[PDB]
């Protein structure tokens, strides 16, 4: 048998899993990253938008700080977010920036002067004070009013990743690439590590650790339309939900981007709208102004996905052989600020959809882009499985709730790495494993027995049909709008998918570097991952954040201020079990009310909620009375936790 | 119709002992906008599933997809077939890797090799405290590192190189440009004197015979050719 | 051998612990002596063109190679010298350049592959200044050990003689393309290679010394060919058997 | 560029995966056309010493090679084809045994200090051979370009006049020694390197080869210093303004 | 801290150590033979008597 030993085991190369492995490594412990893929290859690297932190540097960022990016996050959240782990995040994010900066990331800086600006309300000049010159800029992403979202000219996430990837190297973190874990190895409640399989080679191999943790990323390509990498299909997600111990939270709650590119679903930034691009129908019409006759095409993200579906249901979409789809124009901007400050889109138009964004059309069509759901966790990150921890994307520490705000997620990830990162390096290295061969024999051998059945079956069903099915099945009943009798007959078929992917037969025999088997074990758990999010759609009976049931049009603070937990106890059934985790009113610092964007009275009010409110309008007026700051009020109002290295405050220009 | 394209792949899976190098050609009618990508997955799910290549963002930003298109290392996600005015495309993984199976290598780990042999990242003697205001940095210095930090670790000008093709540990020239991007970088410390230490030899940048392929030939379009030139001079006054 | 030396190739570094300086100096030697042959040549095919502007014109510039302004009637002891320089430096360049040449049978057959698949001009280039360089080793050395050693045969006559009688004119065409194919890639890869050049639009320097090179080379070949036709036209017009053309141009001024 | 190369290329092996025998064929080859030019000089130097026999023994020897039993006063044009082959036989193992030659600096300096730390006789004698190797790239063309192009020019009056009057001595004078010891050395190793004639007694036989090896150069040096001087002193005595020694030889028998 | 794990852990790379590292290895076992010198040089090598075998 072979076994791998560290003490911390890391699943994942992204921003959040390298970011954590930093963590671990550097007091010490020896960590191990396993990756499918070269980890600076990871999905983490396709992010332009940029990352949030309130560092209040700009001019637009001007009077920024922890609270008003706070609200941000529950308000975009639908009050689906755990508000301490918001509070955790808001506040670690100026210095996740910061460590990077120092690391050498090349965020684009604050130059001194007037400047061109766009701002859709008054899009006169910005002026930068001379004492803002050199420090980290920002700009308008993500809808939020204080601008704060910080980036490295068009490749964000890229110069992200790469820093840190380059971290790891330099710490001497064992980054081991072409490995996918493919079981979790637990006992008595607790995880050992995982059963990984060398994508090269084919062996069978154990990782054995103090503590484990999945940083895998979203699970986006159980849609058939996503902007995710083809490697973002959850296996981290569903070897969790294989333990039957671990639950995985509102994988009901899946976000899309209104413009990718049609249908190859390569993403075409926001700046297009931000910037004055317009949306036209099949006959060249402007529609969204008949719509949203104030904000028009600068709605809320959610808001224009969902009357971009909504025109194409009134027969005004463009027909194509690949679907229907509408047109983005952003010729009406100029050829020459496409070529300066849109230079990237220009490009991916040329290069993809074979045309010039300054003279035509781009065709664009709402697809998947953000998993809010992922492996539950507590405030420290770790599993109801001990041991195991999770972080990033793959995760529901539950920041985002229904709704994750743009330039949020990168943040998270880094930040995540960062925090759970802490918790995660004290529990490998002030717990006490006990390593039974008896155990790792078993789920090793159990592994490659599994291996060889695929290889062995005779089975006559066709993995890439049935995957190709599952695609379109999500994406036709469990996309922007959804119903229960379309959900019901997405879950039956799912269910129907899922049994037939057992009798998948495959032509390459090998049990090295085999594309084929390699999908014959990742289909079946995609369809267990798609599964939690088809039933979990049609069990919340609610409208909240990006899930949208339109035979239940309002959010139900009363019967649904919840978190769907699934799970898969028995490996016999062939659906998730699904419980509920309530959202107490009473620990949180902003009590539910209106989210901003979207139809007003539009949601259920629970009468706790006005108790609450009540108790913190009164809190703040006693407290704010006897000349107490911000940072007293937010004490008393939810005390939350965080690292001892993280615990202080973040120095901004202006104190 | 849509013409019918040939698609002649290179094949051959080192660890089978059965297994011997070969071409097999493939017949695609092409579709509008098809790239690579398309074509591959295309083969992969309805004629041969057996194939091995890589993809990750399909969107020319990871530099998962390098390989030989017709002679020329390039990206096979950003490259249309519509742009083979003959309906011929010859498929060769990228040579100066080690080769997995068929168009699959690993140019991960060599990069990692290299990341480290150049030792890239930032050196500083102090650690600026990340709860405070950051060090102010002039805003064309941050946009020239990120010109050289766009650098995606695609492959396609270390097997583009006549040099590196010969001679396997040439740095390469992103190990070239690796190094000005820090010599570059405010943030990091180290003198040329440093830089020699790492590159001063005949495996470093005076194996470099100027061929230029790397130039001509990144999809990021990097300063290649001036940079490494600026290296040169450097390195080449270094005492 | 020294203690130093013994020092460096057992541990792989100098007493001080630091990589050799010695790799950047070869590597300046090289393109040193480089750039002096490449400039050197440039001046050696307007000196020996001068036979298209009349015997009498060339025959006035031998002789001041010759130190006419201080010698009687120049004394070509003086381009024999001159020619032991360039020998040597001929002999250095070669020395240092050999070091990039493929050296075993699986460097040649993949690069070549290489070459043949990419259809890379530059690259394509390099491979032709290997190949004139091989070359040269043979045809440069038979030239330059005569000028060194029969500086006194060196005219518009005596030139011709050997052009044609001694048939050296087959070992002239090739050697011309040669040098000439290999001198004009040598300095534009040596400014791309140093970019002195490059400015604020590397691109646009690199594109236009790509095309300076073709014309630089397109210019001297044909003139090249033209001074050589001039040479064998002479030299096959020299029938008399009573004639001694080999000195006759030294036997006018000693 | 063909398919088979592409997949050897990129394979490493075969098509039918198994590894190139082209190593053994150049390694062949590479020994091969250094037999040739090392039996080659030997016979050279014995046919060119006839002039210590006389004018007209040299002058006869001269006769045959350009087939007096053939053609009237035999055709000088044969001695021309002859060392055109020559020439390319020594062009080709250049070419092979270059591949031999350290390569780099680090290679230089470590060889260069490991022969001087060994004092080991046959290492020290391949650094010789590597030295006389490239040296004849250039003295070598020299001598090759000259008799396949001047074959008329040859005997006992007109080899004496290029000897001296042109200047050729100082150049035959080098390489003597360097072809000499190059060629000696070279046959001794390719002995032990093939073993042709190891037998029962291996050590007994280099032990002897080693011994045959330096006779043989002292052997042919002396010889060739002998009948340097011969040429030499008659081509000092050649002093008649008015007589044509390059090609009195010739003017004998057309 | 530093693991690393083989089904059959043998320490000593002389005749006795190797031999039972094949008995080992070729049922399938991993195993690991550690030794304070390269195994072949081993006291077990200036051995000049012989090897006492009822052949
Ligand atoms: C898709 C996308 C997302 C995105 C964006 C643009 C695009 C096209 N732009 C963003 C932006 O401007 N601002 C922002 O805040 N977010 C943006 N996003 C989303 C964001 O980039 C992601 O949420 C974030 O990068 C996620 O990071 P994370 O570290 O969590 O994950 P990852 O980078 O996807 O990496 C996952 C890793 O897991 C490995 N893996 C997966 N499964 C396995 C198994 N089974 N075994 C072993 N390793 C596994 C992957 O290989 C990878 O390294
Ligand atoms: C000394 C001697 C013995 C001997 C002999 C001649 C000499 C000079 N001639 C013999 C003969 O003709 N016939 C005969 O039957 N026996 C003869 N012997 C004795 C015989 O050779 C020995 O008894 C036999 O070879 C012992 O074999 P064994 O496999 O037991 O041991 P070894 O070869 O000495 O190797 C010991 C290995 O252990 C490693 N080692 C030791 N300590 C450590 C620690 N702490 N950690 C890791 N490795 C360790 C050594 O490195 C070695 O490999
Ligand atoms: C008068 C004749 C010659 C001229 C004008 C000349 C000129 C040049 C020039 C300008 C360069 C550029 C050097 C550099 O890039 O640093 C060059 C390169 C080179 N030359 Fe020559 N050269 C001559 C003869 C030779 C000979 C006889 C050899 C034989 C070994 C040779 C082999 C090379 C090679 C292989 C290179 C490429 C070096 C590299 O890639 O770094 N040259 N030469
Ligand atoms: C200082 C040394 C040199 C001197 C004095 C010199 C002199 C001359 C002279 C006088 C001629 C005319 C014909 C003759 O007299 O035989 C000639 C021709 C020629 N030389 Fe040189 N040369 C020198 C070096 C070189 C070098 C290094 C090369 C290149 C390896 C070279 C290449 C040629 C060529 C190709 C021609 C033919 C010209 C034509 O036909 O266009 N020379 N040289
Ligand atoms: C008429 C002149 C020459 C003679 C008589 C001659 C003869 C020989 C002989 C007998 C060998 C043995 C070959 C073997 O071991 O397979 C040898 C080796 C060698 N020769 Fe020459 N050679 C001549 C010219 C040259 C030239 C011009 C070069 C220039 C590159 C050269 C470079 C070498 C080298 C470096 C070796 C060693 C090869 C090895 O170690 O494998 N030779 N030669
Ligand atoms: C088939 C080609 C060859 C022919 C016909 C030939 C002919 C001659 C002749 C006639 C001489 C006398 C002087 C003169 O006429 O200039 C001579 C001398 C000489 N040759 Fe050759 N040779 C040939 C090849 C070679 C080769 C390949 C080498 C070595 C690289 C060589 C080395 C010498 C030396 C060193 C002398 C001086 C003899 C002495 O002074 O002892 N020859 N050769
Ligand atoms: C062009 C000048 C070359 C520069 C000198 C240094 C590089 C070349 C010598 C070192 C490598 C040895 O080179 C070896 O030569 C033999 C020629 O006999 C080549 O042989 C191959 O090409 C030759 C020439 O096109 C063909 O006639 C032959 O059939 C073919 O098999 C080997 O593929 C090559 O690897
Ligand atoms: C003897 C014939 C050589 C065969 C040709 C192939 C091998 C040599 C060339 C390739 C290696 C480059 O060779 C490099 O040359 C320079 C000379 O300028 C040497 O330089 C060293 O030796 C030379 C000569 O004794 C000294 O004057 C010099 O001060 C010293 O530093 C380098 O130590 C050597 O590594
Ligand atoms: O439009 C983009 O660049 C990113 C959007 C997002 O992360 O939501
Ligand atoms: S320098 Fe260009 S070609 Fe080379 S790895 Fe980087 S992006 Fe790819
Ligand atoms: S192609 Fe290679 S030789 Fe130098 S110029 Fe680029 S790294
Ligand atoms: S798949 Fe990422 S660059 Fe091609
Ligand atoms: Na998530």
């Amino acid at each position: 048998m072979k076994v791998q030993y560290c003490d911390s085991l890391v699943i994942g190369g992204g921003l959040a899993g390298l970011r954590a492995a930093v963590a671990t490594q550097q007091k010490g412990l020896s960590t191990i990253v396993l990756s499918l893929i070269p980890v600076k290859r990871s999905h983490s690297a396709a992010a332009q938008g940029g990352m949030q932190a309130s560092l209040g540097n700009s001019k637009m960022s001007d009077g920024d700080n922890e609270d008003l990016h706070f609200m941000d996050t529950v308000k975009g959240s639908d009050w689906g977010c755990d508000q301490k782990v918001a509070r955790m995040f808001v506040n670690t994010a100026p210095k996740a920036i910061r460590e990077l900066a120092a690391w050498g990331v090349p965020w684009t800086r604050i130059h001194k002067g007037d400047r061109m600006a766009i701002i859709n309300a008054q899009k006169t000049t910005i002026t930068e004070e001379d004492f803002r010159h050199g420090l980290i800029h920002s700009r308008d992403f993500g809808g939020t009013k204080k601008w704060r979202t910080c980036y490295t000219a068009d490749a964000t996430g890229h110069t992200m990743l790469f820093a840190v990837a380059n971290e790891c190297l330099k710490l001497g973190v064992s980054i081991q690439d072409r490995k996918e874990a493919i079981a979790l190895i637990h006992q008595d409640g607790k995880c050992y590590g995982a059963v990984v399989r060398d994508l090269v080679t084919g062996d069978i191999i154990a990782y054995v650790a103090k503590g484990t943790l999945i940083a895998t990323g979203g699970y986006g390509r159980i849609y058939k339309n996503t902007t995710n990498a083809v490697v973002c299909e959850g296996t981290g997600t569903a070897i969790a939900l294989e333990t039957g111990i671990a639950q995985l939270g509102n994988m009901e709650a899946v976000q899309f981007h209104p413009t990718p590119l049609f249908p190859s679903g390569i993403l075409l930034t926001e700046g297009c709208r931000g910037d004055g691009g317009i949306l036209r129908d099949v006959d060249g019409h402007r529609f969204m102004p008949d719509y949203e006759p104030e904000k028009k095409e600068l709605a809320s993200r959610d808001v224009v996905s969902r009357r971009m579906i909504e025109h194409i249901r009134k027969g005004k979409g463009v027909q194509s052989p690949y679907g229907q789809h509408l047109w983005l124009d952003i010729s009406i901007l100029g050829r020459k600020h496409i070529e300066t400050n849109l230079r990237d889109v220009q490009e991916i138009c040329e290069y993809f959809a074979g045309i010039d964004p300054a003279e035509k059309w781009a065709p664009v069509l709402p697809m998947q882009h953000y998993s809010m759901g992922g492996i539950r966790t507590d405030y420290r990150g770790e599993a109801k499985l001990k041991g195991l921890f999770s972080a990033g994307e793959a995760a529901c520490w539950d920041m985002h709730g229904f709704n994750r705000l743009g330039g949020n997620s990168v943040s998270e990830a880094v930040v995540a790495g960062m925090i759970v990162g802490e918790y995660f390096a004290e529990h490998c290295a002030n717990t006490q494993v006990d390593l039974e061969t008896k155990t790792l024999e078993k789920f090793v051998k159990g592994q490659e027995a599994y291996m060889k059945s695929l290889v062995e079956s005779k089975g006559t069903e066709d993995v890439f049909k049935i995957k190709n099915r599952m695609k379109d099945v999500m994406d036709d009943n469990v996309g922007i709008f959804r119903d229960g009798p379309h959900l019901e007959k997405a879950v039956k078929e799912l269910e129907e998918l899922y049994k037939k992917s057992k009798n998948v037969g495959i032509k390459n025999k090998r049990l090295h570097a085999n594309p084929e088997l390699e999908e014959a074990y990742r289909v079946p758990m995609m369809l267990k991952v798609a599964l939690c999010v088809a039933k979990g759609a049609l069990d919340r009976t609610e409208s909240r954040g990006a899930h949208n049931r339109e035979d239940y049009p309002k959010r139900d603070d009363i019967n649904w201020l919840n978190r769907t937990l699934a799970s898969w106890p028995n490996p016999e059934q062939t659906l998730p079990t699904l419980e509920y985790e309530a959202l107490d009113v009473n620990e949180m610092e902003i009590a539910p009310g209106y989210r901003g964007y979207g139809a007003k009275g539009n949601y259920i009010e629970n009468p706790l909620s006005v108790k609450r409110q009540e108790e913190i309008d009164k809190i703040q007026s006693e407290l704010e009375a006897a000349g107490k700051d911000r940072h007293a009020i937010q004490e008393a109002l939810m005390p939350y936790e965080l690292p001892a290295k993280y615990k202080a405050r973040n120095e901004r220009l202006g104190d | 119709m849509g013409r019918m394209l040939t698609i002649r792949v290179f094949k051959y899976d080192p660890q089978s002992a059965v297994s011997k190098p070969h071409f097999q050609e493939y017949k695609i009618e092409e579709a509008p906008s098809m790239t690579i990508f398309i074509v591959l997955n295309m083969i992969r799910e309805t004629y041969d599933p057996d194939l091995n290549f890589d993809f990750v963002c399909r969107a020319g930003i990871c530099g998962s997809c390098g390989m030989m298109i017709n002679g020329r290392p390039s990206l096979a996600c950003r490259t249309l077939t519509k742009d083979f005015e003959d309906g011929v495309i010859t498929l060769l993984p990228l040579p100066a890797f080690k080769l997995i199976k068929d168009l699959s290598v690993d140019t991960g780990n060599w990069f990692n090799g290299m990341s480290q042999r150049v030792e890239s990242w930032i050196h500083a003697q102090k650690e600026h405290d990340i709860s405070k205001l950051e060090e102010r940095i002039e805003p064309e210095v941050a946009q020239e590192v990120f010109e050289l930090d766009r650098c995606i670790e695609c492959g396609c000008c270390i097997a583009a190189c006549g040099t590196k093709i010969m001679r396997e540990d040439f740095v390469g020239a992103a190990g070239l440009n690796r190094v000005v991007r820090f010599m570059i970088d405010p943030h990091d410390e180290r003198t040329d004197e440093d830089y020699y230490e790492l590159i001063g030899d005949d495996d470093g940048v005076f194996g470099c015979m100027t061929l230029l392929a790397c130039h001509d030939v990144c999809p990021k379009n990097l300063p290649l050719q001036s940079k490494i030139a600026y290296l040169r001079r450097k390195m080449v006054s270094v005492n | 051998m020294t203690n130093e030396s013994i020092l460096e190739s057992y541990s792989g570094v100098t007493p001080e612990r630091k990589k050799s300086r010695m790799p950047a100096k070869l590597d300046w030697w090289q393109s040193a002596t480089g750039l002096f042959l490449g400039l050197f040549m440039i001046g050696h095919m307007f000196f020996v063109s001068t036979i298209l502007l009349g015997d009498n014109v060339m025959l006035w510039v031998t002789k001041k190679f010759e130190l006419d302004f201080i010698f009687e009637g120049g004394k070509p002891i003086v381009v024999s010298f001159l020619a032991a320089f360039v020998f040597a430096v001929f002999i250095a360049h070669a020395f240092l350049a050999m070091r990039k040449f493929p050296i075993n049978y699986r460097q040649y057959l993949t690069f070549k592959t290489h070459k043949d698949l990419m259809r890379h001009g530059d690259t394509t280039l390099w491979w032709i200044q290997a190949m004139t360089g091989f070359a040269m080793f043979f045809l440069g050395s038979v030239h330059l050990y005569i000028m060194m050693t029969q500086p006194q045969t060196i005219g518009p006559v005596s030139s011709s003689f050997r052009m044609v009688s001694e048939w050296m004119w087959p070992l002239y065409l090739v050697l011309l393309f040669a040098v000439e194919l290999h001198g004009s890639v040598g300095l534009y890869r040596l400014a791309v290679k140093w970019g002195w050049f490059d400015g604020e639009t590397p691109d646009k320097t690199r594109a236009n010394l790509k095309k300076l090179k073709t014309l630089m080379s397109a210019f001297l070949i044909v003139l090249g060919l033209l001074t050589f036709g001039a040479y064998v036209k002479k030299g096959l017009e020299q029938t008399d058997p009573n004639i001694d053309y080999k000195y006759f141009d030294y036997k006018r001024t000693h």
